RNA sequence: AUAUACCGCCAUCUUCAGCAAACCCUGAUGAAGGCUACAAAGUAAGCGCAAGUACCCACGUAAAGACGUUAGGUCAAGGUGUAGCC
């Protein structure tokens, strides 16, 4: 059994959310790309240094917000405008929200040489799309 | 239910209204198709699949059928025969059987004084909110067909053709090739050919003699093998016209034997010009107007030549 | 009975959920769960019509016959 | 006619010796047994004997004796492929034939009811 | 395989469609094949409506190419043929005057001659019942029969050969010799049918 | 050193279609079963194929094909439990 990271159909207990949920040979079908660069196609290079930098993105993003996030974290690498584009949940203050908003823009724009604006989006809680 | 509908629909026309706004026309002739177009334009979707395309049209088609409900503050239903599963279902066959006997009745008085296709059950669960099976489908089409082969008129005729439909088209004829002049050009026409890897643009001539150019050079400096020769002259021989035609094609890619095809089936297309349709039509029917998809298969990581496995024994 | 000769299952379930039945007994069926049977024929094609329309006369004087209490009720209002 | 069964099965009030004992009890079921095929032909052998005969008799060149083994292979040949043709294209028949299917069809609409 | 069902044969002969206006039966087959006009199946690189050639002819060079060698098979069929009209000239013009008359010079005639000779009558049939393989007689049809010949005559070419020997002059000896009724196909045939009379007692195990 | 502690990546079965939440009936309410369209108690959210994506369309090909047997291959992509040591 090719087991991937395809959720598994046991009992209806976990609760699913769309991203993930698809089967991995549906990407270029039924879902999408979370990181987009230049260095996906063909005449280009420095494609290392990039898988690097997202990954230590992901990782800092994951770290920094131990639950507060939902499922994962949408990359624009617009040549020199990186955009960290996610959700927040309703369940700590603003000002904390806030605070982390700017201390990650700032670590950013001093360590990356690149500036990095967000767009929060106000949902309840995960974005669940079954109860299997 | 019916406030989360209402408040989708005003969800939808507010955001036409707001798209209208922002394209730049009038709200009245902002019709659904330019919405769509909007839509794509300003979000467009790069994925193969046509489900998740980024749409908005009236929530009757986002939201399916809702079923009714067929009681009321009372208890008693709205329906005659609802305590039964399926209701619909039951009172359109109560309905046919009603009409079979009132055509017998009719059929009987008549003696004592002396296109089109049929419903789909896909079809007919979309369009009736009522799920079915197909031994119950098979005796509905039974009961459909002894109502057609008995003596109908028109109320019992427009009643049957109301559960009817409408086939597509169904002659598969090709486009014939008009005669074209191009500077002092009688009896000139061209066409095209794909098959197998190899295109080819024939061009058939009603004047000449009986040989053939490839590339400017004739075909037997390109073709020294028989068989391209008896490719070629096959068509030309099933119409009994061979010292009376001169061709001159220009084919490119592929083998000799792709090559040579391809310039029969450009030759074959190309003949549909100075000749009758029957013809034509005897050549179609006999492997001439027709594609030969013939591709060479896909290998496989694993098989020897998209077919063959490599070396699994036994022991 | 049915098209199999066997007892429905309606008039099972009916005494389970508290519900009584007005059947028709001939003599090849199982009178006892019925409230209220009634030794008769059901098999002949002239006889089924007279049960099938006395049937129809009780609704003309039951919910027909409705009409003649509503209008003592609503003098008051 | 049956013949009745009074003293045949060992029951209580049989003062007698059984004669019938069957193994399954003696109530019939609603289906009907599926018919005899499948079986060896093998048809066709004297005109088989009689060409190995012509062909031993004379030479090995079908030339002195023809006919003889024409004829047996016209024979061969016309009940092969009546054979092949009637057991692929055609298996009803006329009136009353292999009807197994509309048998227990009507077995089962009329079944029997054991426990009463 | 990269075509779908309800297709038909791509046709060959063209003289029976030139004038199909005999009578009525066909005039309407051939109406109804027309009106719908389903997608005909291509013609291969093989076939041809000429009327200088023969299906058989066709299939025995198909059948002699090993792999992918069409021009291989095709010059090996003209040398062939070249070789066997050049013998049936030479012993014409190189005889008296009766033999002359009395034999013809066309090749096909010859080679069905040759091909209606070293055809089969019957075959054997190795039943496995209760653990031993016992031959029995049993009918074979025209086509499969004609195969069997076929293929014997072209195994006979290929795998009975020394160091000297060439092959289109062998071959046309080789059917020249199973024309006049002396062959070795002829041979292995004659065999194959006295061991088949050998055990003409077996034929009661046949199922069918 | 243990895959007889795993997460993770896969294998013949898999060249098909069966399995799991909520009810009722029959087995005197025992382990269990619930198939008869000229129909005697079956309704079934969900899963995998069919339905679907791409290539040469509707053919064909590719990608996929559940709940598990093999304590199946691997602590030896990569990291974690238990033993002994700096
Ligand atoms: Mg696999
Ligand atoms: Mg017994
Ligand atoms: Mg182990
Ligand atoms: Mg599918
Ligand atoms: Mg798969
Ligand atoms: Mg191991
Ligand atoms: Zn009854």
């Amino acid at each position: 059994k090719n087991r991937a990271a395809r959720v598994r159909v046991s009992k209806g207990d976990k609760p699913v959310t769309y991203e993930e949920a698809h089967a991995p040979h549906y990407i270029a079908h039924r879902k999408g790309w979370l990181s987009l660069h230049t260095g996906n196609l063909d005449g280009e290079d420095h494609a290392a240094e990039r898988t690097v930098e997202d990954v230590f993105l992901r990782k800092f993003m994951w770290g920094t917000f131990p639950g507060c996030l939902a499922d994962q974290l949408v990359l624009k690498r617009r040549g020199n405008q990186l955009e960290i584009c996610a959700v927040v949940l309703r369940q700590l203050s603003p000002h904390k929200y806030y605070f982390l908003v700017g201390y990650s823009e700032t670590l950013l724009s001093y360590f990356y040489k690149c500036p990095v604006r967000l767009h929060l989006q106000t949902v309840p809680s995960k974005v669940v799309y079954k109860y299997l | 239910t019916e406030d989360f509908i209402k408040k989708q629909i005003e969800e939808f026309n507010i955001g036409k209204r707001h798209l209208a706004n922002m394209m730049g026309e009038d709200p009245e002739t902002f019709t659904q198709e330019d919405i769509d177009r909007a839509i794509a334009y300003l979000f467009p979707s790069g994925l193969f699949e046509k489900r998740a395309r980024p749409v908005m049209k009236h929530p009757e088609q986002i939201f399916p059928r809702q079923r009714a409900i067929q009681w009321g503050e009372d208890g008693r239903p709205f329906h005659y025969l609802f305590y039964t599963g399926k209701q619909s279902y039951y009172s359109l066959m109560h309905d046919v059987y009603g009409m079979l006997l009132n055509l017998e009745k009719h059929q009987s008085h008549l003696q004592a004084k002396s296109g089109s296709r049929w419903l789909i059950k896909e079809e007919l669960e979309e369009m009736l909110v009522e799920k079915l099976s197909d031994l119950d489908y098979m005796q509905f089409i039974r009961l459909l067909e002894k109502l057609l082969t008995s003596q109908c008129g028109a109320a019992e005729e427009e009643f049957v053709q109301r559960f009817r439909r409408s086939v597509t088209l169904e002659s598969k004829k090709q486009l014939i090739e008009p005669v074209q002049y191009d500077e002092q050009g009688m009896a000139f026409s061209k066409s095209e050919g794909k098959r197998k890897t190899a295109k080819a643009e024939a061009i058939v001539y009603k004047h000449g003699s009986g040989r053939i150019k490839v590339n400017g050079i004739d075909y037997q400096l390109y073709f020294p093998i028989t068989q391209d020769r008896e490719q070629l002259m096959f068509p030309f021989h099933f119409v009994d016209r061979l010292g009376k035609h001169d061709v001159t094609c220009t084919v490119s890619g592929g083998g000799r034997s792709a090559q040579a095809g391809a310039i029969r089936l450009a030759m074959a297309k190309a003949l549909c010009s100075f000749v009758t349709e029957d013809e034509v039509e005897w050549m179609r029917q006999a492997g001439l107007l027709t594609t030969d998809p013939r591709v060479r298969e896909r290998k496989k990581p694993g098989q020897e030549g998209a077919r063959r496995k490599f070396t699994w024994k036994k022991r | 009975l049915n098209n199999i000769f066997e007892p429905h299952v309606a008039v099972r379930d009916a005494a389970k959920m508290n519900i009584p039945t007005v059947g028709i007994v001939d003599t090849n069926c199982n009178p006892c769960l019925i409230t209220y049977p009634v030794p008769g024929n059901d098999d002949s094609p002239l006889a089924v019509h007279l049960y099938c329309r006395l049937f129809q006369t009780a609704i003309t004087r039951a919910k027909e016959k409705r009409q003649q209490v509503e209008a003592l009720y609503r003098l008051q209002g | 006619a049956t013949p009745s069964l009074r003293g045949r099965l060992a029951r209580f009030g049989n003062p007698r010796k059984p004669v019938l004992k069957p193994n399954k009890p003696l109530i019939l079921a609603n289906r009907v047994g599926e018919r005899r095929r499948e079986k060896g032909e093998a048809t066709c052998i004297t005109e088989m004997s009689v060409m190995m005969a012509c062909w031993k008799q004379n030479e090995f060149r079908d030339d002195a004796c023809r006919k003889e083994i024409q004829g047996f292979l016209d024979c061969a040949a016309r009940a092969q492929e009546a054979r092949k043709m009637r057991s692929i294209q055609e298996t009803l028949g006329e009136s009353g034939s292999l009807l197994p299917n509309k048998l227990n069809k009507l077995l089962q609409r009329f079944p029997n009811k054991p426990y009463l | 395989s990269r075509y779908s069902p309800e297709f038909k044969d791509p046709l060959i002969d063209k003289e029976y469609y030139r004038k199909p206006v005999e009578e009525l039966t066909e005039e309407e087959k051939y109406v109804r094949e027309l009106k719908k006009t389903q997608l005909i199946k291509a013609a291969p690189a093989g076939k041809t409506s000429s009327v200088f050639e023969d299906p058989v002819i066709s299939k025995f060079t198909n059948m002699m190419m090993i792999g992918g060698n069409k021009v291989l098979a095709r010059s090996l069929m003209i040398q062939t043929l070249e070789a066997v009209k050049r013998k049936q000239f030479e012993k014409y013009h190189a005889a008296s005057a009766e033999e002359q008359a009395t034999i013809e010079r066309n090749p096909y005639t010859i080679f069905h001659q040759a091909l209606k000779n070293c055809e089969p009558m019957i075959g054997l049939v190795p039943i496995l019942k209760g653990g031993r393989f016992y031959q029995v007689p049993v009918p074979l049809p025209d086509r499969r029969r004609r195969f069997l010949a076929m293929k014997w005559m072209i195994t006979e070419c290929r795998d009975k050969k020394h160091q000297r020997t060439l092959m289109p002059e062998k071959l046309s000896h080789k059917l020249l010799e199973a024309f006049h009724n002396q062959g070795p196909v002829i041979k292995r045939k004659h065999d194959l049918h006295k061991m088949a009379e050998a055990n003409r007692a077996l034929a009661h195990y046949r199922w069918w």
